[PDB]
């Protein structure tokens, strides 16, 4: 009840970096489209794509903080 | 107007014979009527506009 | 005995005023009366018809009799409570079989076995492959039939909830009101987000799925 | 900016001038080329031509063809084949042609005239959506 | 009367003329107009070039020659994709438009 | 362009048409002065 | 039971910020080829980009009030 | 049991809101790129915005409503 | 085990709006984006956001209903 | 054991009617924007949209039928 | 436990066929937006909706075979 | 339990499908509205369809490793 | 229990890898819709398209770490 809980609490807040990792693809991928059209890519855009591979790995630490305070 | 209050009267006939709890269910129906009042002056002005007016042109 | 009774009846009657009032208005009289009625309508052969034809003149006056009835009805189990958890799912049950009965009238009645051939016969069934047709016939009728029911069922579930969540918030905090309030005044403006906004398009998919029928046919 | 260059050779209106936006049916739609864009070339299609022009106003236009050409640059150059001010446009014919163009398209021999109907129709309408 | 120094090899590879050159004055629709099946050839940039006199004065227009980027090719290669996008429709719906543009305008020079 | 360019119909048979509708439309005063600019001393030779 | 099920249940809630993660790169992915059509950056278009990861964190705020209610 | 699933019930429930917040990052993001082509920025687009968003926080809303239910 | 399975049953059935929840973002997001094409947006395109929002709160219709099963 | 995991296995299959919901707005959203470059509606892309909302909703109908399975 | 937890897990198991479903519609989706940019319907663009229809409910068969392996 | 959970713990990995199956729908939805844009059918764009189908479905194919490893 | 809900954890943290399965599709897929705009293939976008699934597949390898964690 109280040691196996805790095992089965930190796993399903893994499922919260599904969004990270996709949301990752969706900015790198809109930046990796965005370039083509050109012509910023060293500045302005690219730049943009670093501000944007945080905000959603912003949910992805915030995520990974509850998944390592269940299991220590 | 009257066919308005002619069928308000008969929903709060319906509700009276159907009734499962008085209040909360009732401050919902309320602010439903409620809002529609000021919205519905609004409307009817519209609605007056088309009516009348495509009654007499067709 | 006497409760559902009463109920079908209604139902029925506030739909039989505007459809022999119409018919009426063609000559007389009008005063204030007759020229009040005939918006309703106006306004159903208006709106509708903007889809209509389409499918042709000869099943639009037919299927426009529905539509407006499925949203009127609806309209007859706003107000009304208690009414949604018990005498509209009643209702949403006893409206099924006209919704099944719908794609009966055309499609199985003619061709059970592949009532697709009226439906559509190049499209989401493939025809090249009889296999896919029959499956998706499912997709297309069996199941849509069923969802049309739960459509209606649906807007039923939001208007229920409105309600209970209400009557529960105001019993657990009878303050009078009063941080019910809070809670409550959302609870209101979702009668419009939810009934307002589903009853509308509710009547929509009943709409565009008999106009795929006899569209095709 | 764009120097937007809008022209016909009935008139250049908008002579490479300092024009925040042009709103151009190009072929499947349009764009409102806004102020110097990037170069695209774009055939136009008649529809409006809307000239936001940078000043607070937009002057209106009916545009049937030509290309609008957006350099890189703020050089914008909508060469419609015709461009036209509304002013010189009648609604009212417009309309009638319309009628007429409708009545015509279900005769309309091919694509090819049917789609010279609808290039009227189109065009009608297309006059006909500000007109 | 340009076709003198032309017409005495060919008749043939010729693909047209235009006369009432001028006379009510020459105009854009005609551009087109001699522009449309003008397309319709089998020479396309083996590079046309364009005479016609501009003009610099009422008096002295420099007989001229401008080149005739029928490339819809070439220029599809290069400094084009910058005209992001654009299709050998359009491109070629420009270059197409524009040879009356300038047909009409070369006509005029 | 598939509405045109379907099968043929260059730009300029488009434009032209299209054109040719802004010369069938128009209005009135404004009229007159289309055909100005047309094909009209459009004589078309090879020759 | 009563240790047990609100220690589990506080992970199942973290679920929720897998919508805000991936919701998050999209806004600030479709602000990078917006962008790339170029040029009202500052003002209109990356002044929106802000009203569009506020209103994707409101249910990520909203799953994040929910896990901490069963974790305190 | 009658008290111990309804703590672990209402968690599971919360994962609904991934789609309200996935959901708000497509409704206005796609009007991030659709103000981009432009121009009709007040009435139109984000006019179109706001009943969209109202149509994707509202299985938020539906969903925060039979989490609410399990726990109150 | 019968009634206490009644509630951790229907709250794993109340995640399924999330695809109702996103795909309403996904439909309006799209109309949002088409409109900005221009410019059939009365009728054809808005009429068929109608046919759209429908064909996603159907499975909404289908997902809620099952929820509403387990419960009374 | 018998009738309690079986409730909470037929809600883990209604989760699986999240793909179908998000799928169809994904599918009659691409052609609300294929309309938008014209003129195919009620000829080819309309046609194949059914064609595209059949095979996405039969991945609905047999998650459906396992979750029926599970309760029948 | 052991004729128990096999029908909760069937039911997790029936949960990837979210991928398989929402696989389709973003498939059968740029294929209905490709072909509004025309004019390779058959032969080309369609036929590799077959190959890519095929690369989709692969994922769901794999996904349907673990399933009916907790199951039969 | 230490017989039921490995049966439990199969089925929660074979949700993890439901990402490869989609992340297929996506990359090849965008070779079909890829090829559109013509020419280069043949290598370049649908070469790298199998190439960007292989680091997808290693998503896939790992997890469903994570699946057979709880179940032999 | 202790014993137990090490696998019925380790299992749930594997759906996490569902963010990393559909990023590397949408990273990819912009990178052959990119691709298909011309003409730096070589270098500058398809290089960029490495620094897309490298961002994305540290959200996967993040989640395969915790799952990892509770079965060795």
């Amino acid at each position: 009840i109280d040691t196996a809980a805790k095992f089965i609490g930190a796993g399903a807040a893994t499922v919260g970096v599904a969004g990270s990792g996709a949301g990752i693809g969706t900015v790198f991928g809109s930046l990796i489209i965005g370039y083509a059209r050109n012509p910023s890519l060293k500045q302005q855009l690219f730049s943009y794509a670093i501000l944007g591979f945080a905000l959603s790995e912003a949910m992805g630490l915030f995520c990974l903080m509850v998944a390592f305070l269940i299991l220590f | 107007p009257y066919v308005l209050g002619t069928g308000l009267i008969l929903y709060l006939l319906s509700k009276e014979i159907y009734v499962i709890t008085p209040e909360t269910f009732s401050a919902i129906s309320t602010i439903g009527f409620l809002v529609y009042i000021v919205k519905k002056y609004g409307a009817s002005v519209g609605e007056f506009a088309d009516k009348l007016n495509e009654q007499k042109i067709a | 005995i006497t409760p559902v009774i009463l109920g079908l009846p209604l139902v029925t009657l506030i739909v039989l005023f505007p459809s022999l009032l119409f018919p009426t208005s063609n000559r007389l009289v009008s005063n204030r009366f007759v020229t009040l009625q005939q918006w309703m309508l106006q306004l159903v052969s208006k709106q509708m018809m903007s889809i209509h034809n389409s499918k042709g003149q000869t099943w639009t006056l037919m299927l426009m009799s529905l539509i407006l009835f499925i949203g009127s009805t609806n309209l007859l189990g706003l107000l009304p409570h208690s009414f949604t958890p018990t005498t509209q799912l009643s209702m949403n049950l006893g409206m099924a079989i006209p919704l099944w009965a719908g794609a009966v009238i055309t499609g199985f009645r003619n061709k059970t076995k592949a009532s697709l051939a009226h439906f559509l016969p190049q499209g989401t069934p493939t025809p090249l492959i009889p296999m896919l047709v029959i499956i998706e016939t499912i997709s297309l009728f069996i199941q849509p039939m069923a969802l049309a029911v739960r459509l209606t069922a649906n807007i039923t579930a939001g208007h229920l909830l409105i309600h209970l969540i209400g009557g529960a918030t105001l019993a657990l905090m009878s303050i009078s009101t009063t941080t019910a309030l809070i809670t409550f005044t959302i609870l209101i403006l979702l009668t419009i987000l939810e009934f307002a906004v589903a009853m509308i398009q509710a009547y929509v998919f009943t709409l565009l799925v008999s106009l795929y029928l006899h569209d095709n046919t | 900016q764009m120097s937007f260059t809008f022209a016909s050779p009935t008139q250049v209106f908008f002579n490479s001038a300092n024009v925040r936006q042009v709103d151009v049916p190009t072929q499947t739609g349009a764009f409102g080329i806004l102020a110097a864009h990037v170069p695209t070339l774009q055939v136009l299609r008649p529809g409006l031509v809307v000239v936001h022009a940078e000043d607070g106003t937009t002057s209106k236009y009916f545009v049937s063809s030509g290309s609008v050409t957006v350099n890189a640059d703020s050089s914008v150059q909508l060469l419609a084949e015709e461009a036209v001010t509304l002013d010189m446009l009648d609604l009212g014919a417009a309309k009638a042609n319309l009628e007429k163009a409708q009545s015509e398209l279900l005769g309309a021999a091919d694509e090819a005239t049917r789609a010279e109907i609808q290039i009227r129709i189109e065009a009608n309408e297309a006059l006909v959506k500000a007109l | 009367k340009i076709r003198s120094i032309l017409h005495r090899t060919h008749s043939d590879q010729f693909l047209v003329t235009f006369k009432e050159v001028g006379r009510r004055p020459p105009t854009f629709g005609d551009a087109s107009v001699i522009a449309l099946e003008l397309l319709n050839s089998g020479y396309e940039f083996d590079e046309g070039s364009i005479i016609f006199n501009r003009f610099r004065s009422v008096i002295s227009y420099k007989t001229e020659e401008k080149p005739i980027f029928s490339l819809d090719t070439i220029s599809s290669a290069e400094s084009m994709s910058i005209y992001d996008d654009i299709d050998a429709d359009v491109l070629r719906n420009y270059q197409e438009y524009s040879l009356a543009n300038i047909i009409y305008y070369s006509l005029k020079e | 362009v598939a509405y045109w360019r379907q099968a043929g119909l260059s730009y300029i048979r488009y434009s032209q048409i299209c054109a040719k509708a802004v010369r069938d439309a128009l209005k009135t005063e404004f009229k007159a002065n289309a055909m100005k600019t047309s094909g009209s001393t459009i004589k078309i030779v090879k020759v």
